[PDB]
RNA sequence: AAGCUUCAACGCGUAAGUUUGGGUAGCGAACCGGAUUAGAGACCCGGGUAGUCCAAACCGUCAACACAUUAUAGUAAUCUAUAACGCCUGGUGAUACG
């Protein structure tokens, strides 16, 4: 299984650097401590096993303004997994 | 050009050819997968059932058949019995001599033996393959030493 | 009928951007020092299991005054049972099996169990 | 006599006739398989369902109101189906090897069931409320050679005895 | 597989055709390529309810085990073995494992 | 208490009475054995053989 | 990967009921007898036939419910993304035809 390491508040915590991820513990400042709980809020699979979907780009922008903020997860085959 | 599955050759100079055309829908933004038939001319007869053929248009010949087939991709293995038992024949010699050559060495020992040494000298020659082909180099990528 | 989410800071943030007022007083404290709300769920009961369990009900089998000691336990100096399980555990890694180990451990233990025993006669004699 | 005793104890004659077919299976394993001891590879698993079909259906014209098993003879007839389905498409030559050995012949799928180019000789069997064994009984010995010659064989052999 | 049988056996008749009746029984499992491991009785012992609706035989009943290894061939004469006689009341056919760990 | 061999297979008077049998031809339950269940309904098998058989 | 689902088809299917054969510890529809009450056909007391019992067949429908589709993936779901499904579309009106 591959256990993800959900990032919790305002701030990766390098210097607790949960398993994984960006090598060295120093960022500049340090930061505000929140309380919010996971900010991947209400993640939508907008393709479908059924139907997959193709956005031509500025199709694309005018249904980011349908959903709120975020950044989508793409495919291209000269370039891979994009947002 | 159709590049589809014959589904029936009982019939006279004639195979019927089944293609997987995909039509939209609008309604629901879902793509359908419907199979259509094709009747096509084929001149030879070397289309078994399962052979994978390519049509394309010619003048018609009949009422319905109204493509031609030009040529057979990949050809469908068929049954024949006596071959059958000739595999038969050859497989349980094969089998029956390696074990009474090998028969301490118990049979696994040697053959798993021999299948790490053919992994090995497999591992050995598409290395050999990927240093003709790149050079001293990680295997990072060849998108990378495509340049 | 709505749910238990984020506190305090998520709370106190987005009004305490505006200017509406003046903080509670102790914004340095909850900005400087990190926190962590009780992100309450389960992600696995861990029940992490002792090793020391068969060694302790095999020892406690066959020599149950070693359920009788005094023993501090708010101190963390190890009882004569824990010697006895540490010992036969590291014959077990040094490489012999456990029966072997629990011979040694019965060799090299037994001068403080009937140490033990005395202390107990006497103490049965103390309240008999 | 008490080796001679020891050794009718250790015979294959004594046990009960599962274990005795089990001892017999793992012949089987080590007639069919391509390698010393290989138990997983499709023909292994094709020669136990069609030898395992085999027994149950001498006991199962012996045996006809048993019900709960009978749900297991249609799994290893469907499992068996799917395998043979698959190993066609998969490795031709051990498809062939495997239904020449045993003897079987093609059960693979307005369609036709993968015949030749010509001498298009052809068997299909389409309808134009049963009980079980009734139903199970002949396709069991349709798709399957051998068991027809079972049937014919005891047929003539019942109507020979009775006489 | 090996097979006790604590059967029952009538309570006072003169031994001269019980162990004629064993006599029987063995040569039944003398058939069929097996051989008893041992014939372990327990004497006699009176026994805990009467049986045999018509005659009133009785309790004070006697004991026999046989301990036989069998093909299940032989079971079925065995059965006509144990029904045929009318000094015999009960039957008690176990399989026992390869280990012999009998009773 | 749960000693395997002489009380797993054995349909003898001796280990029942003293601790399986009820006084007036009836058995002890499972509350009045303190044994591994699956064990105790095997045994409690045997010993409902055991008042089928002659004895008891 | 021979896996998932099941349109279609097809089987299983508690108990009643019918055809066939008998005879039957107990169980308990009819038929007669009496009771709270004005009539009482029921509840309850009283005998008790087919059926409940057996073996073969037909029927296949139901608060047949986890009312929790099936399967995979997460820690026994009604926390829920998906894969194939089946079903609903205000109530009363589903019975009649085929």
């Amino acid at each position: 299984l591959i256990r993800l390491h959900l990032r919790t508040d305002l701030f990766s915590r390098l210097p607790g650097a949960p398993g994984s991820g960006a090598g060295g513990p120093q960022p500049a400042s340090a930061q505000l401590a929140p309380a919010v709980g996971l900010l991947p809020l209400s993640v939508k699979n907008i393709s479908k096993a059924s139907q997959p979907v193709l956005m031509y780009p500025r199709q694309l922008e005018e249904a980011a303004a349908r959903l709120p903020a975020g950044v989508f997860m793409c495919y291209h085959p000269q370039l891979g997994l994009i947002t | 050009e159709f590049i589809g599955r014959v589904v029936s050759n009982r019939m006279q100079k004639t195979v019927v050819v089944a293609v997987s055309y995909v039509v939209w829908v609008p309604k629901y933004k879902v793509y359908q997968k419907r199979v259509a038939r094709h009747k096509a001319r084929d001149e030879s007869q070397a289309s078994v059932i399962g052979d994978i053929v390519r049509i394309r248009k010619s003048r018609k010949f009949s009422r319905e058949v109204s493509y031609s087939v030009v040529d057979t991709l990949r050809k469908a293995h068929v049954y024949d019995p006596a071959a059958a038992a000739a595999l038969v024949a050859t497989r349980d010699a094969a089998r029956a001599a390696a074990a009474a050559s090998t028969g301490r060495s118990d049979p696994w020992v040697a053959e798993a033996a021999r299948r790490l040494d053919a992994s090995a000298a497999r591992l050995a020659a598409l290395r050999e393959l990927y240093e003709k082909e790149v050079g001293p180099g990680v295997p990072l990528s060849g998108a990378v030493l495509a340049v | 009928r709505p749910t238990r989410r984020a506190n305090l800071v998520a709370k106190l943030m987005r009004d305490l951007e505006s200017g509406h007022f003046a903080a509670p007083k102790a914004l340095d404290v909850l900005t400087q020092y990190r926190t962590e709300q009780l992100s309450y769920s389960l992600t696995g009961i861990p029940r992490v299991t002792l090793p020391e369990k068969p060694l302790i009900r095999a020892f406690l089998q066959k020599y149950p005054e070693a359920r009788a000691e005094p023993v501090a336990l708010d101190s963390f100096t190890p009882p004569l049972a824990r010697q006895f399980a540490q010992r036969q555990l590291q014959l077990m890694q040094a490489g012999a099996a456990r029966e072997q180990a629990f011979t040694q451990a019965e060799q090299e233990l037994a001068g403080r169990l009937q140490a033990l025993r005395s202390r107990l006669l006497g103490s049965a004699a103390t309240a008999l | 006599s008490k080796p001679d005793l020891v050794e009718k104890l250790l015979s294959s004659d004594v046990l009960g006739k599962g274990e005795r077919r089990r001892y017999e299976r793992q012949a089987l394993i080590r007639e069919f398989q391509r390698h010393p001891a290989d138990t997983g590879s499709p023909q292994v698993m094709v020669a136990v369902w069609t030898h395992r079909v085999r027994e149950l259906v001498k006991h199962f014209d012996a045996n006809r109101k048993e019900l709960r098993p009978m749900r297991e003879l249609e799994i290893m007839m469907n499992q068996r189906r799917r395998m043979l389905t698959w190993l066609r498409r998969a490795d031709f030559e051990s498809y062939a090897y495997v239904i020449s050995k045993l003897g079987l012949q093609d059960i693979y799928t307005x369609x036709x069931x993968x015949x030749x180019x010509x001498x298009x000789x052809x068997x299909x069997x389409x309808x134009x409320k049963t009980n079980l064994w009734q139903r199970l009984r002949p396709q069991l010995l349709a798709e399957d050679p051998v068991l027809a010659a079972q049937a014919v064989a005891t047929a003539a052999a019942e109507k020979q005895r009775q006489t | 597989p090996l097979y006790e049988l604590l059967m029952l056996a009538k309570p006072s008749l003169p031994r001269a055709e019980m162990v004629a009746l064993i006599k029987g029984l063995g040569d039944l499992v003398y058939r069929n390529g097996g051989f008893v491991t041992s014939l372990k009785s327990f004497g006699d012992q009176h026994l805990a309810y009467d049986l045999r609706r018509p005659f009133e035989k009785y309790d004070r009943a006697h004991i026999w085990q046989m301990d036989f290894v069998s093909s299940v061939d032989a079971i079925k004469p065995l059965d006509h073995g144990l029904h045929v006689n009318n000094t015999v009341l009960r039957w008690v056919l176990v399989k026992r494992p390869m280990s012999d760990k009998s009773a | 208490v749960a000693e395997v061999l002489e009380k797993a297979d054995y349909k003898n008077v001796a280990f029942l009475t003293r601790w399986f049998l009820s006084p007036a031809g009836r058995l002890l339950p499972r509350r009045q054995t303190r044994l591994p269940v699956a064990v105790h309904k095997h045994v409690s098998r045997q010993v409902r053989l055991a008042r089928h058989m002659g004895l008891i």
